[PDB]
């Protein structure tokens, strides 16, 4: 009755697939590259 | 379980050595930076910390254990100092000017200290051996200090004329004093700014690690004269930038937290 | 092995889970040479849907599919061909200038990188295109093709204009399937090729705004005025043209199949039964016929040897075999588990066992031996057993018929595969020795009790049969007794041959086999015919 | 220590270490400024540390600490001293406040920091709990599903959430053990950390003046015990109180002992 | 004679020891001095150097063995410092300012360093161990770094925004660089005015021997911030005048020497 | 080192120093600018890499050192890398220089100064040469006689020297072995060095890209020996050679062996 764990761990390489339907089956979404840097403090002319 | 006791520990010579507990104590445990501000203003970006983490990720360490706590003074952190993390770097920029004031932090940090406090008002207080120092944390201290004689007079000052007393310290935002042990002392203090504390060393702290990015090492730990001694938690570089401190301390965290262990208490 | 084929099917039952999620979440013969040329002349369409108001602002710059009817020339031949492009898997960017109603803003349009995937159908009035109803293999080796945007100004009636630029991607031919294209009355079989994109040096980019050094290719003008995009190869095709005898070549495949409706597949193996030998036979039921080995030689059609095992496996975990090993493991765990209010319905032995738990009832020791032998099935297919393990003769059987048989059919060999493990040899015996005491037992109800040296009945013990099927190994009756008391009888037999024989030994099944003892022959003769679906 | 203790029931009752331990050990009382101004004197302190100068207890080794209020107090009690002391008054308008401080003293605590903003935390055991300290804690909590939604409330309306503190200096929250909460706290005026509750102080004595003994520590309502150090006095003045104190000063040490753990000067040990 | 190959040496421990090499040592060896120009500007003496042979005559060094090598400054040194003699000395002003040039320069000269060449254009370097550093020679270096994760994307920088990149250096005449050691690193350079080699820093150079003339004893070596070691041919001394210290050096010489010993490769 | 080896010819071994270095290996070509200039690409290098990364040769191990010229490079030429490889083109007004370069790279020389004004030197082997190396090496040699006189030439007037270098940047000059000769030479723009043959340098391989085998390594003319790491090319075009080069690199490195003397960067040592 040791044939379960040796079978799971057998054929753990269905896991892969199972988890490529789940994303082509799921939503995507990516990002963007994003700043926080530095900032210059900078001010307006001074004007008149 | 046994807590609060201290028993004959047994073991042997013929015994292996274990694996390396390192991979394991990165995860299991946590580490925290103590930079100045200059670093961050040199740096002039503002993802670098996660940069170091990502670095310190090939290294072993996750990320939610790794943590820079910013200190803008070297007197600014001396000022009630709290190091509650797992592991502790410190990185402390050289100063001629600042050489007492930055071996008393080290003084009060590399070691463990046992606390009472203090009602100079009521008491007139004596040091009985060489651990039992008074160290006072505030914004502006200036201490000053009567010797007392066996009668409770006075030795070249009047208990009563504050000017008369002997000022050891002069506005300073952490003082470490050692006075003579076996004799009574009354104290003038601006309490009003400064806590001041009876404190007595124990065993060194294994926890905090202080890096002097500068200068030649001229920590003076022990206050006795004699020993002038230099710890493995005790380093130093040398420096014209600060990307580089970093990237050596992330190369060289394991050497590092190789010098220290975790707390006894 | 020839059961542990069964085995594994069960086992790997799993996964025809996962492949009804992708179906779902997606919806004598002959050979004729193909490895013919062709040029594929495609182009993108697009669709703008622009938003009210003063006119700054679209909601809409998305791809469409795109038809395209042409002609070329090939062999010397003018064909008129028609391709349909169309693609999947872009990425949706937007542009936002702000929220009043005079700032520029594209709220989505599509782009195309290598996380894409576009489709090209295509179709002539060649012979290929009519004769690829039966395909046994397809794959295509095409050049590549570069594709680049080209000038697109945003109509704004006030201001300047904004000029979309650049942009570029690499098809490259990667992978071949079959398609149709659905006219009104008929319908046409087509071959849809998928490129992969890669992205190129010139960067797309939007002027007069903050976008630029973005790769890629829009949907603005994917064809940079080009009328067409082309790309050459070769498509090379078998096919499975339903022939006769060898001659008359069919030209467009001329045929229907038996997708028009099993009554006449069970003909064909019971005329099938007989004409298989026995030597070779015994030597094939030794084998480990895994589910490569066992759908290796059937030349199946390209859908088929796409799902051919999970097709037979779907219908296997269906059947009276699977539910029975599913009830008996349901039985034996609510034994372990309901002792405390345990289930009292029989046993026959020493103490509760699911192996000997009578029941559905609709002589009293004839009864118990035939309900007690019909979990012994589950046994061969349960590694608990010694010898021939019937169920591997009867796969041998199998892949023995389904190798020869011309009706062999996607649809087809599912549930042949069940029928054939539930209705071959229905009765059948099995035995337990204990002490040089052999106990038999048969699910027609007979019972046989022997001693292993000198074959002469004794009074059938049970209580102590059941005690002793229950843990101790099993074999079974390829040799029963009766043939095996008549076989002691006439053709005298020594003490290792008849322990072999009770073992169930192809080595001494096969030497007598070879001997040409009809005593054995009559045998394996009546369990072939019994292997008649 | 992982080791085992032998001992065994022929040996000696050893002399009393009472006697020694006054002189090699602090002690600090915790008193309300009500009890100064009620006193109006100044050398009242003096006055009690030459009383316990009789008793055992050397010159430098008795301290006093005021405090004006039992919120203010409770807002991080830093109790650094071998031996300390607590003249606590009884107000039913305060009493869930100095039973939370009991809670909060007379136990060891292991703390951890709580970010609320990025990530959402729940208690596992019986003795993990969320403390917050500060000037004005208002602490709101929605809990959560299986599929990470909020139950009887929103994820996004903080109007929605379950509101279990307003207008608190010291909060202990318990919440239902198992379930993922999403909180709202005024972190600009009040830090909230998740402790764990260890074994017992031994270091720390509660003395309620006035009222009868009230204060529920286990926060489980079927236990409500009596500690040993948890007192009760019945006052009309406060010299009758301190005067109290120091003559049976004996008994509340002998009530009390030294911390095990390790030493630290706050209310709580802190490992990130 | 079996060169390019290492193998098991032997002895004993009842030999004797033999004759003092020294007298033949000094008469088949030759010694080159390393000074700085402010030594001839205060001296103002154009036969200095054969008085100070003539000097050397007297411990045994003959006439033509020694040689004198002038450097305008410690960085003008460092620009490809070519050592070929069979005992260097090197003297060595401090100046605080200057303090990680003059530990880079001694962490270049002291060491022997295998060096092989690096191209930036086309590939992107990782160090393998703690030893395998970055050296830069030039008039002016700019040195920046961009990190890499394992799927060839920066870390806090751009692969195409230069300015986005980590500064380490900034117009360095001679820079000795560590990183993280496991990451992929993209560099800027200006490659114009400097060469960049990767070299890895083998056993230490016995040839050679640095005398530093001023300040206390602040050279790190040693870049991981652990040892900060104190080497037997590391010499310091304090100065007021330049003819003290070359009498001294040529007082001396036999020590030095000792310190030193002929190279092996 | 002094000690002996043994072996045998039974065994089957297998037991074998294993440490590690720079990665493996590292490897360096030396190609003119003209190949470039044909090729009229910039990604070519990254090209040749990916190629070579099929032959094993991992990313950051192959590198080129462009040289313009011939004499360019013999001028002060400084091979740092485990592998060098030197592409170079025939030219039959060059022979010379040619295999000037090549007795000079192939073989591993120990140099010392030379000072030409205060010394008459001499050579004392079959191996023992002068190479000058700068941007115009004129060289003007008097031999002389047991009476230091001259022969053949004055030691006043230059115009009587004899005259072994005319508008040279590299000269390898081998004069009569036993006589003091006395020099000039435009120490302003050259330095000369006397220098010393040893055992061959295993780790450079030239290639002659064009004509028939003319290097003569050897300066004595009984010899003119050809080597395993001195081969030869037909060639019209450049990116043929460098496929060749990369399809049959196992054979260059096959026949080239890493040094044995020590590590160095120019192509001789200095030892005073
Ligand atoms: C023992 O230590 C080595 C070196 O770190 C490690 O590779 C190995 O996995 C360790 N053993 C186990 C059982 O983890
Ligand atoms: C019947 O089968 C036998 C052998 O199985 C074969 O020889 C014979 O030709 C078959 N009969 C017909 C009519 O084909
Ligand atoms: C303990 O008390 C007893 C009784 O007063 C006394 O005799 C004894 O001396 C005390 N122990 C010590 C160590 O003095
Ligand atoms: C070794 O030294 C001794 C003592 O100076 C001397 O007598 C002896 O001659 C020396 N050995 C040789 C070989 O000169
Ligand atoms: C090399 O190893 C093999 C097996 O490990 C051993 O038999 C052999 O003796 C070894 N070589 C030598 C020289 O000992
Ligand atoms: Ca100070
Ligand atoms: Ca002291
Ligand atoms: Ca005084
Ligand atoms: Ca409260
Ligand atoms: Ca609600
Ligand atoms: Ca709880
Ligand atoms: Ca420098
Ligand atoms: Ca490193
Ligand atoms: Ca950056
Ligand atoms: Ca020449
Ligand atoms: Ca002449
Ligand atoms: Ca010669």
């Amino acid at each position: 009755a040791s044939l379960i764990y040796r079978q799971l761990l057998t054929n753990s390489y269905t896991v892969d697939l199972s988890d490529e339907i789940q994303e082509i089956g799921s939503t995507k979404t990516q990002n963007v590259t994003i700043n926080l840097g530095p900032f210059a403090q900078t001010g307006y002319a001074p004007v008149n | 379980q046994n807590y609060g006791i201290n028993l004959p520990i047994t073991g042997s010579m013929d015994t292996a050595y274990a694996n390396s507990t390192q991979e394991e104590t990165f995860l299991t445990s946590t580490l925290c930076l103590y930079y100045p501000t200059e670093a961050a203003t040199e740096i002039n970006d503002n993802s670098w910390k996660d940069t170091l983490s990502q670095l310190f990720l090939t290294k072993g360490w996750p990320t939610g254990s790794v943590y820079f706590k910013e200190y803008t003074d070297i007197a600014s952190f001396s000022v009630d100092p709290q190091l509650y993390c797992d592991y502790n770097v410190v990185l402390m920029k050289y100063d001629a000017t600042l050489q007492l004031d930055m071996s008393e932090l080290a003084d009060l940090i590399l070691n463990e200290w046992l606390c009472n406090p203090m009602d100079i008002t009521l008491y007139y207080y004596q040091q009985t051996d060489e651990a039992n120092k008074w160290i006072s944390m505030g914004s502006s201290c200036t201490i000053k200090v009567c010797p007392l004689n066996t009668q409770t007079l006075g030795i070249g000052c009047l208990t009563t004329d504050t000017a008369t007393f002997e000022e050891v310290a002069t506005a300073e935002k952490l003082v470490i004093t050692d006075v003579v042990d076996g004799v009574n002392h009354k104290l003038d203090v601006t309490t009003a700014t400064c806590t001041i504390r009876n404190c007595k060393k124990l065993g060194p702290r294994e926890n905090v690690a202080v890096i002097q990015v500068g200068g030649s090492d001229v920590l003076d730990i022990t206050a006795d004269p004699t020993t002038a001694p230099q710890t493995e938690r005790m380093m130093r570089i040398n420096w014209k930038k600060w990307w580089q401190v970093f990237y050596t301390v992330v190369d060289y965290v394991n050497q590092i937290i190789q010098a220290m262990s975790k707390r006894s208490r | 092995m020839a059961s542990l084929i069964y085995r594994q099917l069960l086992t790997n039952s799993y996964t025809v889970d996962l492949s009804d999620e992708i179906q779902e979440i997606g919806s004598l013969w002959k050979e004729m040479q193909y490895n013919r040329d062709i040029t594929i002349r495609f182009k993108f369409a697009s669709s703008i849907v622009k938003s009210g108001g003063l006119g700054y602002k679209w909601s809409e710059i998305s791809f469409k599919p795109a038809n395209y009817q042409y002609t070329y020339t090939r062999d010397g031949e003018e064909v008129t061909a028609h391709t349909t492009c169309s693609v999947n898997g872009m990425n949706d960017f937007n542009f936002n200038g702000g929220s009043l109603p005079t700032d520029f803003v594209i709220s989505r349009y599509e782009v195309i990188k290598e996380n894409s995937y576009v489709y090209v159908d295509y179709w002539d009035d060649s012979q290929a295109f009519r004769n690829m109803v039966y395909v046994r293999s397809l794959a295509a080796n095409l050049n590549s093709v570069i594709c680049t945007g080209g000038d697109y100004s945003f109509a704004l009636p006030v201001g300047q204009w904004p000029v979309m630029t650049g942009g570029a991607v690499s098809l490259h031919s990667a992978g071949v399937t079959l398609s149709t294209q659905f006219t009104d009355f008929v319908s046409l079989n087509s071959l849809r090729f998928r490129f992969r994109l890669t992205v190129e040096e010139p960067s797309f980019s939007i002027t007069r705004t903050r976008v630029s050094r973005l790769y890629g290719l829009p949907a603005a003008n994917p064809n940079n005025g080009k009328e067409y995009y082309e790309v050459a190869g070769r498509f090379s095709l078998i096919s499975l043209v339903p022939s006769n005898d060898d001659y008359q070549t069919p030209i467009t495949n001329s045929v229907t199949v038996r997708q028009d409706l099993l009554g006449e597949l069970r003909e064909e193996f019971n005329a099938l039964s007989q004409e298989i030998a026995m030597s070779q036979l015994i030597d094939l039921a030794l084998l480990p016929l895994d589910m490569f080995s066992m759908f290796s030689g059937i030349k199946s059609t390209i859908d088929a040897a796409k799902s051919m095992a999970t097709s037979v496996m779907k219908k296997f975990k269906k059947s009276g075999l699977a539910n029975s090993v599913s009830t008996l493991t349901d039985s034996l765990s609510d034994a372990a588990s309901s002792i405390s209010r345990g289930a009292s319905i029989r046993s026959v032995g020493s103490s509760a066992s699911a192996w000997t738990d009578v029941s559905t009832q609709i002589s009293s020791i004839s009864t118990q031996t035939s309900t007690i032998s019909r979990r012994l099935r589950l046994k061969e297919m349960a590694t608990q057993t010694e010898g021939m393990n019937f169920d591997d003769i009867s796969a041998a059987v199998l892949k023995t018929k389904i190798d020869r048989s011309t009706q062999i059919s996607p649809n087809t060999l599912p549930d042949i595969v069940t029928e054939a493990s539930e209705k071959f040899i229905p009765n059948r015996a099995y035995r337990v020795i204990n002490n040089d005491e052999v106990f038999e037992a048969g699910t027609d109800g007979r019972f046989f009790a022997y001693r292993v040296e000198t074959f002469d009945e004794i009074p059938f013990d049970v209580q102590k049969f059941a005690d002793l099927v229950t843990d101790s190994p099993v074999i079974s009756a390829i040799i029963d007794f009766k043939t095996l008391k008549n076989l002691n009888d006439n053709y005298g037999i020594s003490r290792q041959q008849a322990f072999n024989l009770l073992r169930s030994d192809p080595r001494v099944l096969r030497e007598f086999i070879n001997q040409d003892n009809p005593i054995i022959r009559n045998r394996i003769e009546q369990l072939i015919m019994q292997c008649r679906l």
